[PDB]
């Protein structure tokens, strides 16, 4: 029972895991604050403008008539529908 | 008869002459030739990128002066190294660094004679530090659709070259073009001395200069009051009696740190006379 | 004398300079015209104050024994540099 | 088991001693890289500011601006400007190349 | 101190097996090599002092105390006492869990009916060929997945992980099925699919030792005849695959094939094969000709030189392999040659546990992330388990504080080697590692989950990898793929309910054609490792005998 | 009367690759080259240079080699690439000088208003500054000999012009802007204290070797007339800044009043809103 108090009493010192739980959570927080601000090269290509659709037609095409411009028929992306037009 | 993922161990002077050639290279596009040595199949090196006269007429294949080639290599032969050309550079300093309609001829016009003749696109007139602005490609041709367009041998070099894959007409130009890999050499033979002069010079030269001190503190403390009253216009806005404010909208900062390091500077400046004197 | 009391009294001046009290003022205003020493001479105590001067030509024995100022400076500003850095040692960081 | 019940306690204890030392140092480095991230936000612009005006916002921090270039555009806008400062067609600042909001100026003309 | 120790091993009556599990428990709290060998050699002698002799003590002290003469003494007791049936522990643990260098030294010390079964246990071919019999008799294929992954073959992993799949299923089936079913899918061969289309015969023919040459009768080194030497070099590499750790003359015959006046066209695969063959045997001739392979100044065979020379000099502490391979490291003009030499000079010092500190500090002293990466591989092999903090402090410093992610990647591969013993705390530290900001180290954290928690029954690792395949980086999604294949070895659906989820889900994400083939690059390989054996076989990084199994460690870290 | 220039180390990387030439051509150990540029003001900027194939005899050290195949027609090249960046000087390594430097300067002085021998640093381990300039001087003596021409220390720096950090600050990958007062100041304390006081050890090298084994510039005219400036305050006991100690109370006035007041506002800054965020997190985590 001599040394048989000391390891369990050093387990009493394990609020270091909780104060560092806040610290590791803050690591995650501000590290992905950083990584979230790192996304902003997405800014650096595309001022992808508002489009002017009269109506769509078949064969996976639409009618976009751009804002001071004319009729330009194109294909669609994958995350919106011909139904969504 | 076989294709491997190549690599370009650059001399930094290549990109240095490209940045001079683009900075001073007034946004009219211009043309030159690249000078390295074809070391092996899976790597190439560029040891040199030389200069051109002011060919302000148009980028074309005719703009290469062969007597300038002869005298250039001759003046490299009376200097120490008689190396070999590896290809050609050019500059696209205005637009978004993608293959012009003359390049689509002169690339294969040059690599009809040379082996690889890798194009180099530059735009240092983008912005100042954080873009990586260099662009190189390897012309694949319609002769080589016999076997597949997949060297692949060492992977993740073309996988991290594939990681951007982003220019409009160039990812349109997956056809005719697969890029080449550009790493920057273990340059400690120069990075050593660039670091050493960089930090032995970019702090007060002989570094006994600042060791201005106090009227800048007068103006700075008047800053540090004139903005502190609007700093304290925030805890009144923290009195929302119960809760009437969406998230903290935090303006604690930017006046901790300025006060902190500025008056660290002032207290170590108060040190500085008791330091220099004894 | 390297030492202080650089607000010297006029007494050594009027003794060894063969000058009088009414002429120490001319003795140093003519030196203001000369321009090698520009003292802020006291005139409530009549003290001839020492400011910056043009020192000598050669003191070869003090070119050798300037160590008590030069090496003094070197090792003592070095030691006190080591002491400032040694008290702020482990914020090397 | 008085032979290894109490001595295996140190075994998985040394390791989180070392991680307890470690996460401190990782926080010591991420402040550096946070400063690098924040300064590298501002290397591209805010000397060369072009002028459009706001039109409408679709969603969170992404909106529509017409411009003094003639046409209209739909742009991802930063969290820098406060979310209500864009009610009229106010004098706003965009990018030459890549067209995104940096700042908004309320008066003009 | 051995005074109360000696009075309490010559003590009075309890179960003497207190001391038997106390062997492993003393080994569990062991810190040094100083009274480890002391207690290790005196408990076996207090079992020789107690009247009942023991065999688990020599089963442990042969692999921790490395005495080739005491096993010769009690093997004369195996010839004299004559009971082969109690002899199984010492005999086939000496076959099972012994170092090959210690195997050669112990068959040297031992030879001075069991008169020939003393040689037959050391060759130990009986378990090899009935293991091979198991590998031909048992099977459970999924060929529909092989076709729906065969749709995306290139000069890529599909051409290699189809044969990796049904060859980790069948290490030596001695039967053609992918040779038989097609030739045009086999006709997408360009230098690495050529190297693979001739090396895959020995891939699918692990073991089956005698019929190597007469099964590659077609693949003798004049019997291929394309215009390309890789279609004939990978075949001699496949001879090197078969002739692993038990050669005879064919080690020297691949050596002579390299020395039949042939430069870097046979060596293309045959040098890899030769180094794989004479692995750890510490030969001289292969070092003699790999010195001119080292000084080829061509890394297509030079990396084979560095790798194969590290292989033949496993844990050497040579005064000339270490120095004369670190010498060529600096003045070379490439660094994939330094990858070759990197893993070579890592493998040249294995498990020394206090010796290699001069080399680790000398190489992490330098500035090169490739050479510091070499140092991290070398500290992964010098240190495995011995978390004395002499590893982990500066190892963790350079692991996660450094500026280049490749040495960081090798360091998080080192973590899985120094953390094999108690994988309980390993979720609590590698889930923390997960939080990384960078692609290679995201992937390396996934690899730490993989090679660290290979045999575990963890579900938190799967819970980690699921957002790691919900990640825009494609190859950290393949890190989730391959690492989850390494968490789904050895275990079935009753172990964790994400097994069949990922089994059908990897085909489900290979249904998506618009993913990167880098995102599904090792998806065919995740299916193959997902049935490594068909859950028949498992990894052996730390054997159940008590001692680590070093060629498996070689396999995974060069893998 | 020249203070400082602006230095692009790009053609110093040309010094680096000519330092690669000389390691593998032959007997020429030191890097000697020619420094192009343009006088703009007392401040100046350099954009290009070149490196002569140079030899120098160890016997009768005034043996130069500056080829006009390498000067005139390469000058035509460098004139064809730009008319602006013409000659301004030359460069050689070491810190000191060799003998022939004066004549190598006077060779290309015929082309330039002031040719400069910036002595360059290829293996930087120095205690003071990097590469440094020397202007044409006529100081001769107070004795009146034929006119002196040994080009005197008329200094320089390493200035930074403009952008180039597309290359440079991407090529950093290591360094950080210290928010000054964050051991940047003690980097400076180390460098300026230690490197100015072993510069003072160079001064005691002067003031010991020029006392034991050193003649004619022993007290040249600028040793004693600057021992004046050394005799600003060298004094013996504690040097008695009697004015300056209550004047240093007047100094410490501003500093520690900003410490007390301002750092008490810093106490308010961290502590009050830290208690807000802290205790809200604490019990509103329930
Ligand atoms: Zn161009």
């Amino acid at each position: 029972y001599l040394s048989k108090i000391e390891e369990l009493q050093l387990i009493v010192n394990d609020k270091s895991q909780n104060l560092r739980r806040l610290q590791a959570q803050r690591n995650e927080l501000n590290a992905k604050v950083r990584l979230l601000r790192e996304e902003l090269q997405l800014l650096q290509e595309q001022g992808s403008y508002v489009g002017e659709v009269v109506r769509a037609m078949d064969k996976k095409k639409v009618l976009v008539k751009v804002h001071p411009e004319g009729k330009f028929v194109v294909d669609v992306d994958k995350n919106i529908d011909i139904n969504d037009v | 008869a076989v294709d491997t993922a190549e690599q370009v161990y650059i001399s930094s002077l290549a990109l240095l002459k490209m940045l001079k050639h683009g900075r001073a290279g007034v946004p009219m596009e211009v043309m030159g030739l690249m000078l390295g040595e074809f070391v092996d199949d899976y790597t190439v090196r560029v040891i040199d990128v030389f200069a051109m006269p002011q060919s302000g007429t148009g980028v074309s294949v005719e703009a290469v002066d062969p007597v300038f080639q002869a005298k250039m290599l001759d003046m490299l032969k009376q200097t120490g190294r008689p190396e070999m050309v590896v290809g050609w550079y050019h500059s696209h300093p205005g637009f978004g660094c993608w293959l012009s309609g003359v390049d689509i001829n002169t690339q294969q016009s040059f690599e009809a004679l040379s082996e690889r003749a890798v194009a180099v696109v530059v735009d240092p007139i983008q912005s100042v530090k954080g873009k990586v602005v260099i662009d190189a490609f390897r012309l694949i041709n319609a002769n080589m659709m016999v076997l597949g367009h997949e060297p692949r041998q060492t992977t993740s070099n073309l996988g991290h070259l594939n990681k951007p894959s982003i220019q409009a007409l160039i990812h349109g130009l997956n056809r005719h073009y697969y890029s080449i890999t550009i790493n920057y050499r273990k340059n400690e033979l120069e990075q050593k001395m660039l670091l050493n002069l960089h930090k032995k010079s970019w702090m007060e030269g002989l570094t006994l200069q600042d060791y201005v001190v106090k009227e800048m503190l007068e103006l700075a403390k008047n800053y540090n009051k004139a903005v502190e009253e609007e700093d304290k216009m925030t805890p009144e806005q923290l009195a929302i009696k119960n809760v009437g404010k969406q998230d903290p909208k935090r303006h604690l900062e930017e006046h901790v740190d300025v006060l902190m390091t500025s008056n660290i500077v002032q207290c170590l400046a108060a040190m500085l006379d008791t330091v220099v004197f004894k | 004398r390297p030492a202080n009391h650089r607000q010297l009294t006029f007494e050594e001046i009027a003794k060894s300079a063969k000058i009088t009290v009414n002429e120490v003022e001319l003795l140093v205003m003519k030196a203001l015209s000369v321009g090698l020493v520009k003292g802020s001479i006291d005139e409530v105590d009549k003290r001839v104050h020492m400011t910056w001067v043009q020192p000598r030509v050669l003191d070869l024995q003090q070119i050798k024994g300037m160590k008590d100022r030069l090496e003094f400076w070197c090792t003592d500003v070095k030691s006190m540099e080591m002491l400032v850095e040694h008290q702020a040692h482990d914020i090397l960081t | 088991d008085l032979y290894s019940r109490y001595k295996k306690l140190q075994q998985e204890l040394e390791f989180l001693e070392v991680q307890e030392e470690y996460i401190k140092d990782e926080q010591k480095n991420l402040k550096k890289e946070f400063l690098h991230a924040q300064e590298e936000v501002k290397r591209i612009q805010s000397i060369p500011l072009v002028i459009g005006q706001f039109l409408e916002a679709v969603d969170q921090n992404t909106a529509i601006v017409g411009s003094t270039t003639g046409s209209n555009y739909y742009v991802r806008i930063l969290s820098t400007i406060d979310r209500e400062l864009l009610k009229p067609n106010a004098s706003v600042a965009l990018h030459k190349h890549s067209n995104a909001l940096v700042d908004v100026l309320p008066p003009e003309a | 101190r051995l005074d109360v120790f000696e009075k309490t091993i010559l003590e009075s009556n309890d179960v003497p097996g207190m001391l038997a599990y106390s062997l492993k428990l003393c080994m569990s709290l062991m810190q040094n090599k100083q009274f480890r060998n002391k207690v290790l050699r005196v408990l076996v002698k207090i079992y020789m002092n107690l009247e009942k002799p023991d065999f688990i003590n020599v089963c442990q002290c042969l692999i921790f105390l490395d005495d080739p003469q005491a096993v010769s003494d009690i093997l004369e007791k195996l010839v004299k006492e004559d009971n082969l049936l109690m002899a199984y522990q010492i005999c086939f643990d000496l076959y099972e869990s012994a170092s090959q260098q210690f195997l050669s030294s112990v068959i040297q010390n031992l030879r001075t009916d069991q008169t020939l079964k003393m040689i037959k246990i050391l060759s130990g071919e009986m378990a090899i060929e009935l293991h091979l019999q198991f590998l031909i008799r048992n099977n459970n294929t999924d060929l529909m997945i092989l076709k729906n992954t065969k749709d995306a073959v290139r000069n890529s992993v599909c051409h290699t992980a189809t044969v990796i799949a049904n060859s980790f299923m069948h290490c030596g089936t001695t039967s053609d099925q992918f040779l038989r079913d097609n030739l045009e899918w086999l006709a997408r061969a360009t230098n690495w699919a050529k190297f693979t289309a001739t090396a895959s015969l020995g891939v699918i023919h692990k073991g089956h030792e005698k019929e190597a040459l007469q099964l590659m009768a077609t693949y003798l080194p004049k019997d291929t005849s394309p215009g390309s030497a890789y279609q004939e070099g990978g075949g001699l590499y496949a001879l090197g695959l078969i002739h692993a750790n038990h050669g005879g003359d064919i080690i020297d015959y691949l050596l002579n094939q390299l020395k039949n006046a042939s430069n870097d066209i046979v060596r293309h695969g045959g040098s890899l094969g030769l180094g794989l063959a004479a692995m750890g045997t510490a030969r001289q001739d292969v070092y003699d000709l790999l010195k001119t392979n080292l000084y080829q100044d061509d890394a297509v065979t030079g990396e084979a030189a560095g790798l194969a020379l590290g292989l033949v000099m496993l844990g050497s502490k040579n005064a000339q392999a270490i120095e004369d391979m670190v010498g060529y490291a600096q003045e070379t003009q490439h660094e994939k040659i330094l990858r070759g030499l990197a893993v070579g000079i890592a493998l040249v010092m294995y498990g020394r546990m206090e010796e290699a500190d001069a080399l680790i500090e000398s190489l992490c002293r330098d500035k090169d992330p490739i050479l510091r990466r070499s140092g991290m591989y070398t500290v992964a092999m010098a240190y495995c388990g011995s978390g004395n903090n002499k590893a982990i402090r500066r190892l963790l410093h350079v692991a996660v504080s450094d500026v280049n992610d490749d040495v960081r990647r090798a360091a998080v591969e080192s973590l899985g080697f120094i953390l094999f013993r108690t994988p309980e705390q390993c979720p609590s530290v590698v889930s923390l590692l997960s939080e990384s900001y960078n692609p290679h180290v995201r992937y390396g954290a996934a690899m730490a989950l993989g090679i660290c928690c290979a045999g575990t029954g963890n579900k938190e690792a799967i819970n980690l990898l699921e957002p790691m395949t919900n990640d825009p980086v494609n190859y950290v999604r393949q890190g989730a793929l391959i690492a989850s294949a390494l968490i789904m070895i050895q275990q079935t659906e009753i172990t964790c309910p994400k097994v069949n989820q990922f089994r059908q889900l990897y085909s489900k994400v290979i249904n998506d054609k618009h993913d990167d083939v880098m995102a599904k690059f090792g998806a065919i390989l995740a299916q193959g490792i997902l049935d490594a054996g068909g859950h028949n076989v498992t990894i052996s990084l730390q054997s159940r005998t008590g001692h680590t199994h070093m060629p498996s460690v070689v396999g995974v870290l060069v893998f | 009367a020249v203070q400082k220039v602006v230095v692009h180390p790009l053609v110093l990387l040309s010094v680096v690759d000519h330092f690669n030439r000389i390691g593998k051509v032959g007997n020429q150990k030191r890097v000697v080259g020619v420094l192009l540029g343009s006088w703009q003001k007392k401040v100046l900027d350099v954009s290009n240079s070149f490196a002569v194939p140079f030899d120098e005899d160890d016997k009768d050290d005034s043996v130069w080699f500056l080829d006009h195949d390498y000067l005139e027609n390469m000058y035509g090249m460098f004139k064809k690439v730009n008319a602006r960046e013409r000659i301004v000087g030359w460069y050689h390594t070491g810190p000191k000088l060799h003998k022939n430097d004066i004549a190598i300067n006077e060779l290309m002085k015929r082309y330039c208003p002031n040719s400069v021998l910036v002595i360059i640093d290829v293996k930087p381990k120095d205690l003071g500054l990097p590469t440094e300039a020397y202007i044409s001087v006529e100081e001769v003596h107070d004795d009146g000999t034929p006119t002196s021409k040994t080009f005197e220390h008329v200094t320089s720096e390493i200035g930074a012009e403009e952008a180039e950090e597309v290359g440079v600050e991407h090529l950093l990958r290591d360094i950080k802007d210290t928010t000054v007062g964050t051991l940047s100041q003690r980097i400076t304390n180390q460098v300026h204290g230690l490197k100015g006081l072993n510069s003072k050890l160079l001064d005691i090298r002067s003031y010991l070797e020029k006392v034991a084994t050193g003649k004619l510039p022993i007290n040249h005219q600028i040793i004693y007339q600057l021992q004046d400036v050394f005799n600003l305050l060298p004094d013996v006991s504690l040097q008695e800044f009697v004015k300056a100690f209550y004047l240093k109370t007047n100094d410490q006035m501003v500093v520690v009043y900003l410490a007390s007041l301002i750092r008490s506002v810093v106490a308010l800054h961290n502590l009050i809103n830290n208690k807000i965020a802290n205790r809200d997190a604490e019990k509103k985590e329930g």
